[PDB]
């Protein structure tokens, strides 16, 4: 109250002097069903990946896509990523993804990261510097490793100018290795551009065969379909809190209603804009939202001259959740209640009066509206006066203010 | 309480704290309306059981001690036709069943006790005596109002009547009272609503703008809708600063109207209602008061011819209370605002000079007692 | 071939419940009173989005195309009712010019006696559409009796329309315009009547 | 930068003033109410029961005072009383009486 | 009557409202000062000739 008034002394009376607002206890989420995840068991678990020059391509949309899964996926002899985390996968959102995915010899994985050279990034894939995005392979030896040699496995090692960023070329058309005119047949000088990796048992551990994912991630005009899964936590109910469902940011006491939603319609508005109700999206409940209990804190006191004893008032807010005593005006503490119900030395609402009093200490009470009187009123009888006093009665108004003036400039500008 | 809001608002230093001396300001002036126009009397006097009030059947405007909260009958209908961001609606320092307590007190000194409850100790007067005395305040002889007691209580009664008719069948007596609440209501749903605009701002929503932006980008739309929202509550507490101005001076009216025409009889007019003025009770009403004026008004007439003094002993002769009046064939005095013919008579009148001053003087005989 | 509105294709403008008030907003609208176009046909123009409605007891009426051409040269809605649900496609399609019978590809997805009514609208790149099925006892005209169109589906799939036709008893088509508009809610958050505040003095 | 605290101080300095001016309205009110009281409880008696200080009026004495005005107001108050019987007029010898 | 100009100000939201409203609420009080100080009765009494 000193703090507040900027005064050592204070004199007797009731002072507003800051808002109590009970705190969110805890957070509540609440996001659809765990639903419409996409369909990577047929990326990473599929039974074959294709040759690199015609690496696989599979549109991923209007799904939310686990990444975590992946980064714990150990069995990945690779998993790389790019302008972000693997971490922060799951917190984001794009138009569409991509799984461009085939089989190379593990030894050119050095070329699968952003910007590079060599036969399959420039020739088969090519990674732009830029790549924002993730890079995944796994050791396949068991799969596309052969006696006599797997030769299904083709990568093209010649061709006459690079591949543009995430550009794909299936063309067999033969290189044409000099001056030579190989019109389209193979010999000297006229190679077949795809040449094989012919995967034997035999191989090094980086010779041998890897099965490739890489995830092209897209962000465009079009809003996005493809997003990490959210979490939704349990839903504490009559306590307050911080909240959201969806979108739907807020904090408040949630709690059961009565309230007959149509089933499309997600959340409530009350007399003006503000949230009232929502239905939970995952067990369709429709929850009131009701205020998070908050007021003024007011301070009532003696004279400080007189006593520093003080009461407070939490104004309208219920004892329950703050000596105390309950008033309609909110819960008055340190005060003593009394039932003797005196004229008002301090007012503080709903009758309610307190006073310092006797070991003297802040009682307070419903006030008294002055002393009561039956008068002896009858038609058959009047009362005359005999005597007389003159009272002097003194009254006062105000007539001036200070004469005030300020140069505008002056205040303004200096 | 969104922390980066929290932070900002720190730049504007003292606004946000004054607005709340300037509501304290209009919430101080409630509670001191409500004393200056209902604390005007120092005890609360309580009705005897008793109604020999002449026939004046004052069970409608009295409490019914049976009511929950001790109204009056017509108390209740009034009752009855008048009809949350940071927002706090605070209590009155008075209940509405302590108003109805004054309400009581007041009426009950005016109906016991004459003009004397405000003017120092309640004096117990009986009824029909206090009607005399206002009477003879709009100039009325006081005898004419005890030769016609019970008309004048059965015109009374009748009145009373017409006074529930009329509050029942129409709302539209109480606009006043109907019309404050809905400023208010009007005011804050406008409040409340302007949190929804957006102010050259990207969003209204401000956990939003936090969500979508660089920090000092967000900084420059926060700023921009703090600007907004401190603008409306400035054009907000500018409104009620004025509403209450306005409300106070209705207060210090009131406050009059209860000293003046409830606890004597003010004579001033058209202040007390129309017509000449008797009495007045208060009923209490939310946020407000109801009168009951209660006043004569002349209502059949006839004509006279008329002559300004009479000459007698070739003195000219005056009326000492009223005016001549005749119908050609003889001379009467008559008091002022009512018929009531008299002899002219020495006693009647007053002596002042020879008769042949005065403009329009009649010769008629004054018989002397 | 002309033919009038009255009070018909008003729509709940957001996922929101709202208790009983006279609530107001902007959105795109049929004007009340506005002409519109009467059928038992051409490809037509979408304009700012499009209200259809029918008397279709039997669902003879079946499907309807959108885009900017709604053919070949870009990614174009085809809708179908296949009589099991509500079918939805995208493709820049070389389908049939004129489906009947006798007395790249990028998305798809699946859901007088009787009125059935539609409108649709995208904004932002989601595109909505609205829906209605209600019985009637009426010959011939639009009801004039008020009721309320409800979502169906709220698509991401971002295409830029201009044009549309409908595949397949009566049926009548309009066109929305930007509009104030007053909608009273009731006890139980449904739609009940609604004002065009730019119709008339009285409704302003 | 400096049009920021313009913006700031001129918006201050328009919210002093119209405080300053409803305040002034408030000492307008009042200085009409004391010099009503000065004209009718100094110039003369006001009859109006409770405008001149509490209980029947006799006179007021104006003394000055910073910035307003204090009236003594001098009033009768009877202090002091009996019931009686009493009756709304008299009959002589069949004539009513009335004071 | 610039559009551009008439967007931004509706994103300020219910002060053009109000300011018109309130001078409305000013307009409307002086005919009620007039008849609250002029038709205080009811009878045009005709001068006498
Ligand atoms: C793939 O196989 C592993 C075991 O090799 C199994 O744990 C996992 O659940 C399977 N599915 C996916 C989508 O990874
Ligand atoms: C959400 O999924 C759980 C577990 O499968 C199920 O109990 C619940 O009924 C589902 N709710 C909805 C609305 O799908
Ligand atoms: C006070 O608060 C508790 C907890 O909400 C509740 O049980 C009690 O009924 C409340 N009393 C009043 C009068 O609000
Ligand atoms: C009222 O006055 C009448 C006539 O003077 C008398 O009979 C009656 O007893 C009186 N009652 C009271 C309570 O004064
Ligand atoms: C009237 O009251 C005063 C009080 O001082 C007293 O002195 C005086 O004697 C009283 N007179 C009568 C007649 O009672
Ligand atoms: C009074 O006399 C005038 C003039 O003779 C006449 O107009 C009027 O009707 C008469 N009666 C009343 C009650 O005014
Ligand atoms: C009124 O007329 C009657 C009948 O002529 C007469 O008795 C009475 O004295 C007249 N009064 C006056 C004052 O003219
Ligand atoms: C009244 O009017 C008549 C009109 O002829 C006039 O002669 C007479 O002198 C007037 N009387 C008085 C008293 O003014
Ligand atoms: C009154 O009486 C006197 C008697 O001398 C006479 O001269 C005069 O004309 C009379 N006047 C009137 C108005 O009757
Ligand atoms: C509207 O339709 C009517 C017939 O329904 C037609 O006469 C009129 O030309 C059309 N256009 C307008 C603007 O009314
Ligand atoms: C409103 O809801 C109640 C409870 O479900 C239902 O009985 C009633 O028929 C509904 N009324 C309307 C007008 O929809
Ligand atoms: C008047 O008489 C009644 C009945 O005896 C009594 O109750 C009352 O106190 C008396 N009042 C005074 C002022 O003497």
């Amino acid at each position: 109250t000193k703090c507040t008034l900027k005064s050592f002394t204070v004199e007797k009376g009731i002072y507003q002097t800051s808002n109590f607002r009970v705190q969110p206890t805890e957070s509540i989420v609440r996001f659809p069903n765990i639903t419409n995840l996409c369909p990577f068991g047929e990326v990473f678990n599929a039974t074959r990946f294709a040759s690199v020059y015609a690496w696989n391509r599979k549109r991923i949309s209007n799904c939310v896509a686990d990444y975590s899964v992946l980064y714990n996926s150990a069995s990945f002899s690779t998993f790389k990523c790019y302008g972000v985390s693997p971490t922060k996968l799951n917190d984001l959102c794009f138009t569409n993804v991509y799984a461009d995915s085939f089989v190379i010899r593990g030894d050119e994985v050095r070329q699968i990261a952003p910007g590079q050279t060599g036969n399959i990034a420039d020739y088969n894939y090519k990674l732009p510097d830029d790549f924002t995005g993730c890079v995944i392979a796994w050791n396949s030896n068991n799969l596309d490793s052969k006696v006599g040699g797997n030769y299904n496995y083709l990568y093209r090692l010649f061709r006459k100018s690079n591949l543009k960023p995430f550009e794909r070329d299936i063309s067999t058309e033969i290189y044409q290795a000099g001056s030579t005119p190989c019109n389209g047949v193979k010999g000297f000088n006229c190679y077949f551009p795809l040449q094989s990796y012919g995967f034997q048992p035999t191989y090094g551990v980086g010779y041998q065969p890897y099965r490739v994912v890489v995830l092209s991630f897209e962000l465009l005009h079009a809003p996005a379909t493809v997003c990490g899964p959210k979490k939704s936590t349990n839903l504490v109910k009559n306590k307050c809190v911080n909240f959201n469902f969806n979108g739907l940011t807020g904090t408040g006491v949630l709690t059961e209603s009565n309230k007959k939603f149509l089933p499309f319609q997600q959340f409530g508005r009350d007399i003006a804009d503000t949230t009232d109700a929502v239905r939970d999206p995952q067990t369709l409940e429709i929850l009131d939202i009701t205020p998070c209990s908050f007021g003024g804190v007011s301070v009532i006191t003696p004279g400080t001259n007189t006593s520093n004893q003080v009461a407070v008032l939490y104004q309208g807010v219920n004892c329950t959740e703050v000596n105390v005593f309950q008033t309609r005006a909110g819960c008055l503490i340190g005060a003593e209640h009394v039932n003797n119900s005196y004229e008002c030395d301090i007012p503080i609402g709903a009758g309610i009066c307190a006073s310092y009093q006797t070991s003297q200490s802040i009682i307070a009470y419903t006030m008294s509206l002055g002393v009561e009187n039956s008068v002896a009123y009858s038609n058959n009888s009047i009362a005359i006066p005999t005597n007389f006093t003159i009272s002097v009665t003194t009254e006062i108004l105000p007539v001036s203010m200070t004469k005030t003036s300020v140069d505008c400039t002056m205040y303004i500008c200096g | 309480d969104s922390t980066e809001c929290s932070n900002l608002l720190l730049q504007y230093g003292s606004f946000c704290t004054q607005l709340n001396r300037a509501l304290t300001g209009i919430a101080v002036e409630q509670d001191k309306n409500t004393q200056e126009v209902f604390a005007q009397v120092k005890q609360i006097y309580k009705t005897p059981p008793i109604k020999d009030f002449g026939g004046f059947n004052f069970s409608q405007i009295l409490p019914d001690p049976s009511k929950p909260s001790k109204r009056s009958f017509i108390e209740d209908l009034l009752f009855n036709k008048v009809t949350f961001n940071g927002l706090t609606v605070l209590p009155p320092l008075l209940t509405d069943e302590m108003i109805a307590q004054y309400t009581s007190a007041l009426l009950a000194g005016t109906i016991t006790s004459g003009w004397t409850f405000g003017a120092g100790a309640a004096l117990q007067i009986p009824f029909a005596m206090q009607m005399a005395y206002r009477f003879n305040g709009i100039g009325v002889t006081q005898n004419v109002l005890y030769e016609n007691q019970k008309l004048i209580a059965n015109q009374f009664n009748s009145a009373i009547g017409k006074i529930q008719d009329s509050l029942s069948s129409t709302a539209s007596a109480l606009g006043k009272l109907q019309d404050v609440v809905n400023q208010n209501a009007q005011a804050l749903n406008t409040l409340v609503k302007q949190l929804s605009s957006n102010f050259g701002a990207i969003s209204s929503v401000l956990n939003d703008i936090l969500s979508r932006l660089d920090k000092v980008e967000a900084e420059v739309q926060i700023d921009r809708l703090i600007t907004g929202r401190l603008q409306s509550l400035q054009t907000y507490v500018t409104q009620q600063l004025i509403r209450a101005a306005e409300i106070r001076a209705s207060a210090n009216l009131a406050a009059t109207k209860m000293s003046e025409c409830v606890l004597g009889q003010s004579k001033r007019v058209d202040f007390c209602g129309k017509g000449y003025h008797l009495m007045s009770f208060p009923q209490s009403a939310p946020h407000g008061v109801v009168f009951l004026h209660v006043t004569y008004v002349p209502a059949q007439e006839k004509n006279f011819t008329t002559a300004p003094a009479i000459c007698h002993d070739g003195k000219a002769h005056f009326p000492r209370e009223g005016v001549f009046v005749s119908n050609g064939t003889h001379w009467f005095v008559t008091q002022r605002n009512f018929y009531e013919p008299q002899i002219i008579t020495t006693d009647n009148t007053f002596v002042s000079g020879n008769c042949d001053v005065v403009i329009g003087i009649v010769n008629n005989t004054v018989y002397d007692p | 071939a002309y033919t009038n509105s009255f009070t018909r294709g008003v729509y709940y403008p957001d996922k929101v419940f709202r208790s009983s008030v006279l609530h107001s907003t902007q959105d795109l609208f049929l004007p009340f009173f506005s002409n519109v176009t009467w059928f038992h046909n051409p490809v037509l123009p979408f304009n700012d989005g499009v209200y259809f409605a029918s008397t279709e007891k039997s669902n003879i009426i079946r499907g309807w195309i959108f885009g900017t051409t709604l053919d070949s040269k870009t990614q174009s809605l085809l809708i179908v009712n296949n009589a099991t649900n509500v079918v939805i496609k995208v493709c820049e399609f070389q389908f049939c010019n004129d489906p009947f019978l006798g007395v790249n590809c990028t998305f798809e997805y699946v859901s007088f006696k009787n009125l059935r009514e539609f409108v649709f609208k995208n904004i932002d790149g989601y595109f909505k559409i609205y829906s209605k099925h209600t019985p009637i006892n009426l010959v011939r005209g639009l009801p004039q009796g008020f009721s309320a169109l409800e979502p169906l589906v709220d698509l991401p799939i971002g295409i830029n329309i201009t044009r549309f036709q409908t595949l397949l008893a009566a049926y009548y088509v309009g066109y929305l315009q930007p509009r104030t508009f007053l909608l009273k809610y009731n006890e139980n958050g449904t739609i009940t009547d609604a004002v065009d505040c730019a119709l008339d003095p009285l409704s302003e």
